DNA sequence: ACTCTATGATTTACGACGCT
DNA sequence: TAGCGTCGTAAATCATAGAG
């Protein structure tokens, strides 16, 4: 039957999820508080420093801003 | 004290499963639909979003395990 | 109590769409 | 077009409720 057929599916070519380390997370969090939006250069430096791609850093910051939204919605009932 | 995670009561789970299975070909409640389920269940909309995310992947990953449950519903 | 594992929550990675 | 923004989600992983 395959009822999941029309559901959203991950493209078979998506990078497999890699949890970041406590260190990468702590360093990204500190870059976040310095400036919640990355500049092309700051992103470049953080990426190199942590051995993450610039794409991963851009996306981490985007996800971090969505988490901030999630937390603030959880508070302002 | 910090709030602890808890398994949803039988009532909430029945409501969520009811909706899920009645929309099985596309179980994606709209925001307005998540608010109403959240109301009937006594949980938050984030929790309804988490429940559906969790339900779709686990169901998709094991169709057989969730059969029978698909029927009673 | 003390494992285990079920389940709600959180974390990566994207697709689709916005705008400049 | 290049490229970064948000929104919603997939899938993997986490945390620890809770069931023996």
């Amino acid at each position: 039957n395959n009822p999941a057929a029309n559901w959203l599916h991950a493209r078979s070519t998506r990078k497999k999820r890699c949890p970041y380390t406590k260190h990468q997370t702590l360093e990204l969090e500190k870059e976040f508080l310095f400036n919640m939006y990355l500049t092309r250069d700051r992103r470049y430096e953080v990426a190199r420093l942590l051995n993450l791609t610039e794409r991963q850093v851009k996306i981490w910051f985007q996800n971090r801003r969505m988490k901030m939204k999630k937390i603030n919605k959880d508070r302002a009932k | 004290a910090r709030r602890k995670r808890r398994n949803f009561n039988k009532q909430a789970t029945e409501i969520l499963n009811e909706y899920f299975y009645s929309h099985l070909s596309n179980p994606y409640p709209s925001e307005e639909a998540k608010e109403e389920l959240a109301k009937k269940c006594g949980i938050t909309v984030s929790q309804v979003s988490n429940w559906f995310g969790n339900k779709r992947i686990r169901y998709k990953k094991n169709i057989g395990k969730f059969q029978e449950e698909a029927n009673i519903y």
